[PDB]
RNA sequence: UGGGAGAGGGUGGUGGAAUUCCCGGAGUAGCGGUGAAAUGCGCAGAUACCGGGAGGAACGCCGAUGGCGAAGGCAGCCACCUGGUCCACCCGUGACGCUGAGGCGCGAAAGCGUGGGGAGCAAACCGGAUUAGAUACCCGGGUAGUCCACGCCCUAAACG
RNA sequence: UGGUUCGUGGAGCCAUGGGGGAAUCUGGGCGGACCACCGCCUAAGGCUAAGUACUCCGGGUGACCGAUAGCGCACCAGUAC
RNA sequence: GAGCUAGCCCUGGCCAGGGUGAAGCUGGGGUGAGACCCAGUGGAGGCCCGAACCGGUGGGGGAUGCAAACCCCUCGGAUGA
RNA sequence: GAAUGCCGGCAUGAGUAACGAUAAAGAGGGUGAGAAUCCCUCUCGCCGUAAGCCCAAGGGUUCCUACGCAAUGGUCGUCAGCGUAGGGUUAGGCGGGACCUAAGGUGAAGCCGAAAGGCGUAGCCGAAGGGCAGCCGGUUAAUAUUCCGGCCCUUCCCGCAGGUGCGAUGGGGGGACGCUCUAGGCUAGGGGGACCGGAGCCAUGGACGAGCCCGGCCAGAAGCGCAGGGUGGGAGGUAGGCAAAUCCGCCUCCCAACAAGCUCUGCGUGGUGGGGAAGCCCGUACGGGUGACAACCCCCCGAAGCCAGGGAGCCAAGAAAAGCCUCUAAGCACAACCUGCGGGAACCCGUACCGCAAACCGACACAGGUGGGCGGGUGCAAGAGCACUCAGGCGCGCGGGAGAACCCUCGCCAAGGAACUCUGCAAGUUGGCCCCGUAACUUCGGGAGAAGGGGUGCUCCCUGGGGUGAUGAGCCCCGGGGAGCCGCAGUGAACAGGCUCUGGCGACUGUUUACCAAAAACACAGCUCUCUGCGAACUCGUAAGAGGAGGUAUAGGGAGCGACGCUUGCCCGGUGCCGGAAGGUCAAGGGGAGGGGUGCAAGCCCCGAACCGAAGCCCCGGUGAACGGCGGCCGUAACUAUAACGGUCCUAAGGUAGCGAAAUUCCUUGUCGGGUAAGUUCCGACCUGCACGAAAAGCGUAACGACCGGAGCGCUGUCUCGGCGAGGG
């Protein structure tokens, strides 16, 4: 588990850093994989789109294999559990017996020396990716595609887990971590096991420093602004917003459902 | 105190240069006003 | 040494009845509740009937005035790990025993921290009924809590 | 919807963006909603000088000015600054 | 017009010298094993003092000034947002 | 004749303010028609982590020399950064380009846009990032890593010489990277020397002495030597590195497990080459000669610099591409490629001068601003601080007198110390190191330098440790103990906190109104709500497209609160939001009952009522860490008083906990107490809260604050109450 700090100075009594003992003695990464420079940015054509994003430590993107069907029936042995700064989830190295090296999301329980196989075969135990038409109902799973041959798009964050609740013909329903029961295809691949490193919620940033180091710039409260920029802004001392809580563009931000109701993907959705 | 004009030949030539004015249609019309009124220096002499 | 009993404890897995919610079929003028009613649910089709899905908590008969542990307590079943206890043999050790201020460990329920989980029950809370009044006993709801992992509380009709 | 004096007005005519969607002279358009009679043209392809507007340039003239005027400049001026 | 100024991206550079002594580790005490408690090493921090540097707190001067924001004493930060 | 009118000229203020940092001047001798200001010499003062040297920007003749002083210089001027004229900037090795790529830009393919034009993987451009071959001296008035001298290197092109399957924009290795802290060995720099070489000098009382003063180096191929970095080697199989592959990757057996070896750097050494002071003599504004056959030796300190891609720890997880090596394919194996030796070729641009400043930006020779490198010695514990001073460079381009008021800056003061005053505003006290020594409280770190005290110089003696020389001398660090001396004073000068109690507000470090507001404002970790199933929600754009994000519910957006401890009650009637295939209202459209206008007629053209018509609104529910609100009157208890109690009206409901004359209380200096002698401020309470109140959060809260308020001790020209003295005007 995580380690806290003694309050030798302030902002340390609360600051808690994660446990780096599960990481194998592989602190520097592996090249021929990750040769991509992370395009550090905050705007599209200059104008800011996502506000309060900037600063942050320089990182290098580690290319992750989400197409596990490129090597069906080909086993691979892990030899390194590494840390990825682009993700909350840790990663693992895949030394295929074929010779290829590839990074995979490291679920919990995946230890060194254990080998991983992919395809419609490869029995049920961690790492082994199978299509949803062959995974048993009532199991823990992650890295799920929603559409076939498009890549893993579901449950990639730390500690998340998806569970199969039933079956509908060639489709398989899923219990997502948000509680939604989505009807996805059966041929969509999915990696069994829970993503692990569930203690990412348990960390406490301590000060403003780690927010700036992660790249999150200060979030200005809307009431401190003025009426030309924000609706809440203005008035005298501490305006009690005087109108329904809206966003800087005029839309309400408390209880307004924003998904499209004429969406064609709404017929594969059941729950919240 | 640090004033407004901190010279730089690089910035001056990439900003008010002839090759920078010939690209934009607004800058191309800039040179039409200077030629028809007869300017001796269409663009700022940068060295 | 050789056997035995047992809800002894911890972990993992697993089963069925029932409640609640949802989907579908079919069906109509009520359901519910109490000493009596009313709040409430019900033509926007409920209660009751059937089929399927989901989820959690507890384990019906055996089940007992029974059992086990030092105590608090412990009940579907399986498997692993490990306590404690009894009987036959007279074999070994040769008094190695008893109690225990302090310390240390355990310690029901309620409560607190982090996160999950939440069907039913249910403090606070809303409403109805009762009464002269009713911050209640009765009724329709309903959050924390009841469960789980770790940490903390360390009290009691902890009672033979 | 635009254009025409036409601002929805009885709103035609001339172009159209959207929907439906014919015919080849006894076929179509128009004559200010519409119908009949009577008349005028024959649309959905295109070309065309002349007469018309303008003055960077040249010439001519002036009940136009004469260095604070007249073009910003009679003078190395769109310069110095 | 972002050569001032605000933010961000890419790439480089700078922060003297003193203190404080976290976690870890070694040895010892301790328990059935731990938790834990002493030294010794260790060198953590939007840590302390304080120059370059970045600011601009209090006062005085300045007021057709040296200055269309200045000068003297004092002051804040100074391995970090 | 007027428009704070327009253009030009000249007055007034007026011979007034100023003459641009208080770093400082004086004398003698020259030139000159004219010297405070130019030249030379002597004395004096200033900076010296610069006010001295070297780069990069920017400036673009300012550089050097000759002749000049009408204008520029805040005065003068024989001078100049000024005028006239001439001269001066030499590169294969420095920097940049015929090398590479990042942000970004451009853009073939392709997409979009009324036009202009916009996005756009590949390609290209794009640099103090990578890659690459030169060090030391001498010459000119002005240039030099550029010319000369010595020594050493790099590309190509052509030949013989020896080897090999050579072989590309393609594959792979490598290039290749953070922050903090540091080890080993060297270098730069520096200190000392009884050692070496020097012209000289004994001054004023003493000193011919291990006396004073100056100087005792630089570069340098190959081998060497020392320190350090990078690296395992074979033998098979192989489906992967978008063709092939012996290269790479993956699996197995063997020997290494070493840095042995192979490479690559640094440093020392090295054939040879160069410099060479102080003092005196000369004449330059500046150089020369000599001292010179100059010596060029030994200790010590020693880095932030080198070996460089070193090591350890930590989380925030630390560029790309080419040069280089290897692999192979088309092709070619008379080619081509590698090593080695000759000969030849090596282009374009800059080099001058300023460069914390009189040449850059500020209209000025403007006290402002400007990135990197060297930045010496001594003492103060240290240090880039502070005081002085080497090398170097300056006295800031108006001066001479005088010694009023008044102003700035500075020093001192009797007696009293806050009485001055909005306020100790300002000023003053304390101040560095070492040793005792410390409180309430608390989040167990803190508060802490708490507060408050003692030692601090010099001489002599004894004595302990390290480090470098060998287990010793010397040299350099820290000590410990005992005697003694002087002054009022021993961080003797400079730099170097005044402290304590409590309250308000904000947890804290931070941030902001460039140029009056640095705060209780903003931000912050943390908590809650809500949206968002990925072509996500949201933002920018007409679109393409891009952000989000090459993220995927422990993730992302919005809103509010703003650490932490305890908590956030009632009202869903109104508004917003959420959920409701019922019902009412509801436009275009379908629909045509019927009616109309014309014609002789079929026909043509209009209206056109019931009926079916979505969203929305109405209606039904839920929702307040959503918008918001959270009463009044009358009567009652055995001294009075008050109301635990009861009754009544109205709203959807009728403030709970906690606080309270408050940053909120008008009356109000409410009232009691504490402080003072005297207290509209302050603190602790009572509650009658005009007009606190639970996330526009409520109540507390250790620490922190250039925030605000109150009190006290030490201390002072702040004041009674002023006086004097210096410097600049
Ligand atoms: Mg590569
Ligand atoms: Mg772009
Ligand atoms: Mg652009
Ligand atoms: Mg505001
Ligand atoms: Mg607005
Ligand atoms: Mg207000
Ligand atoms: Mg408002
Ligand atoms: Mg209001
Ligand atoms: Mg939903
Ligand atoms: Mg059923
Ligand atoms: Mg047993
Ligand atoms: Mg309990
Ligand atoms: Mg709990
Ligand atoms: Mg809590
Ligand atoms: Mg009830
Ligand atoms: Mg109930
Ligand atoms: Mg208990
Ligand atoms: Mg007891
Ligand atoms: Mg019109
Ligand atoms: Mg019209
Ligand atoms: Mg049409
Ligand atoms: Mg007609
Ligand atoms: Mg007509
Ligand atoms: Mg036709
Ligand atoms: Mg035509
Ligand atoms: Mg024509
Ligand atoms: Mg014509
Ligand atoms: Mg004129
Ligand atoms: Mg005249
Ligand atoms: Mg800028
Ligand atoms: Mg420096
Ligand atoms: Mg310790
Ligand atoms: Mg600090
Ligand atoms: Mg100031
Ligand atoms: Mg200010
Ligand atoms: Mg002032
Ligand atoms: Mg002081
Ligand atoms: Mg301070
Ligand atoms: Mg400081
Ligand atoms: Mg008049
Ligand atoms: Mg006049
Ligand atoms: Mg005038
Ligand atoms: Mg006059
Ligand atoms: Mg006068
Ligand atoms: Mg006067
Ligand atoms: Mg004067
Ligand atoms: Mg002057
Ligand atoms: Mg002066
Ligand atoms: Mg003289
Ligand atoms: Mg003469
Ligand atoms: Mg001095
Ligand atoms: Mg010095
Ligand atoms: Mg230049
Ligand atoms: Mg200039
Ligand atoms: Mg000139
Ligand atoms: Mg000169
Ligand atoms: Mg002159
Ligand atoms: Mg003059
Ligand atoms: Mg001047
Ligand atoms: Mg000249
Ligand atoms: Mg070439
Ligand atoms: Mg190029
Ligand atoms: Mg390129
Ligand atoms: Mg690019
Ligand atoms: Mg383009
Ligand atoms: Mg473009
Ligand atoms: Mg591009
Ligand atoms: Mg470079
Ligand atoms: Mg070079
Ligand atoms: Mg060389
Ligand atoms: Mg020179
Ligand atoms: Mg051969
Ligand atoms: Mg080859
Ligand atoms: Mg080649
Ligand atoms: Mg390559
Ligand atoms: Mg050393
Ligand atoms: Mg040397
Ligand atoms: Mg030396
Ligand atoms: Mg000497
Ligand atoms: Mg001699
Ligand atoms: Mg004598
Ligand atoms: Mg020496
Ligand atoms: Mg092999
Ligand atoms: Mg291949
Ligand atoms: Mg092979
Ligand atoms: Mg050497
Ligand atoms: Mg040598
Ligand atoms: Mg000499
Ligand atoms: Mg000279
Ligand atoms: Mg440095
Ligand atoms: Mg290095
Ligand atoms: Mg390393
Ligand atoms: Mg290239
Ligand atoms: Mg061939
Ligand atoms: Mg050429
Ligand atoms: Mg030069
Ligand atoms: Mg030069
Ligand atoms: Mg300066
Ligand atoms: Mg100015
Ligand atoms: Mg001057
Ligand atoms: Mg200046
Ligand atoms: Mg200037
Ligand atoms: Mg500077
Ligand atoms: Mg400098
Ligand atoms: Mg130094
Ligand atoms: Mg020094
Ligand atoms: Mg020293
Ligand atoms: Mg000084
Ligand atoms: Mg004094
Ligand atoms: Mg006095
Ligand atoms: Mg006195
Ligand atoms: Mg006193
Ligand atoms: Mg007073
Ligand atoms: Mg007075
Ligand atoms: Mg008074
Ligand atoms: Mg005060
Ligand atoms: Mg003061
Ligand atoms: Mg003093
Ligand atoms: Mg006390
Ligand atoms: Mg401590
Ligand atoms: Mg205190
Ligand atoms: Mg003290
Ligand atoms: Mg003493
Ligand atoms: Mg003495
Ligand atoms: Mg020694
Ligand atoms: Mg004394
Ligand atoms: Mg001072
Ligand atoms: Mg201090
Ligand atoms: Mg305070
Ligand atoms: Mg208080
Ligand atoms: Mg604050
Ligand atoms: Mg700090
Ligand atoms: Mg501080
Ligand atoms: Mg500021
Ligand atoms: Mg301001
Ligand atoms: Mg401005
Ligand atoms: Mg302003
Ligand atoms: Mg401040
Ligand atoms: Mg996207
Ligand atoms: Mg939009
Ligand atoms: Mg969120
Ligand atoms: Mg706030
Ligand atoms: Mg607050
Ligand atoms: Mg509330
Ligand atoms: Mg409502
Ligand atoms: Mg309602
Ligand atoms: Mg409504
Ligand atoms: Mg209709
Ligand atoms: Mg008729
Ligand atoms: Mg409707
Ligand atoms: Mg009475
Ligand atoms: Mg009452
Ligand atoms: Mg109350
Ligand atoms: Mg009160
Ligand atoms: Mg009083
Ligand atoms: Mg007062
Ligand atoms: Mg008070
Ligand atoms: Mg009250
Ligand atoms: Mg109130
Ligand atoms: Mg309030
Ligand atoms: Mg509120
Ligand atoms: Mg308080
Ligand atoms: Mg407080
Ligand atoms: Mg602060
Ligand atoms: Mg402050
Ligand atoms: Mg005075
Ligand atoms: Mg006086
Ligand atoms: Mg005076």
């Amino acid at each position: 588990a995580v380690k806290k700090f003694k309050p030798y100075t302030p902002s340390r009594r609360f600051m808690t850093v994660a446990d780096f003992s599960e990481i194998t003695k592989t602190e520097p990464e592996k090249s021929l994989v990750k040769p991509l420079k992370k395009t550090g940015g905050r705007n599209n054509q200059g104008r800011i789109t996502v506000r309060f994003r900037g600063g942050g430590h320089k990182r290098l993107y580690r290319i992750i294999d989400f197409k596990r069907w490129d090597k069906v029936g080909i086993p691979a042995k892990v030899a390194a559990i590494e840390y990825d700064p682009n993700r909350s989830a840790r990663i693992a190295l895949l030394h295929y017996v074929d010779g290829e090296k590839r990074y995979i999301i490291a679920p919990d329980g995946l230890q060194v020396g254990q080998q991983v196989v992919a395809g419609p075969d490869a029995p049920i135990q961690v790492g082994n990716a199978l299509p949803l038409r062959f995974i048993p109902v009532g199991t823990v799973v992650h890295a799920v595609e929603l559409e076939p041959k498009k890549g893993a798009k579901l449950a990639r964050a730390a500690g998340t887990s998806a569970q199969i609740q039933g079956r509908e013909g060639d489709y398989v329903i899923l219990r997502l971590p948000s509680g939604e029961l989505r009807k996805v295809h059966g041929e969509c691949y999915a990696t069994v096991g829970a993503v692990g490193n569930a203690d990412h919620k348990n960390i406490v940033l301590g000060k403003a420093g780690r927010s700036r180091w992660l790249g999150r710039r200060p979030h200005v409260r809307g009431a401190a602004m003025n009426p030309v920029d924000h609706p809440h802004g203005g008035g005298e001392g501490r305006a009690p917003r005087g109108r329904p809580p809206a966003s800087p563009w005029g839309w309400q931000t408390k209880g307004l459902k924003t998904r499209k109701r004429r969406k064609p993907s709404s017929r594969f959705i059941i729950a919240r | 105190m640090k004033r407004t004009w901190q010279p730089n030949r690089r910035k001056r030539a990439k900003t008010h240069g002839f090759r920078a004015r010939m690209r934009t249609p607004g800058g191309r019309k800039v040179l039409k006003r200077r030629r028809q009124k007869g300017r001796w220096r269409l663009t700022p002499a940068v060295r």
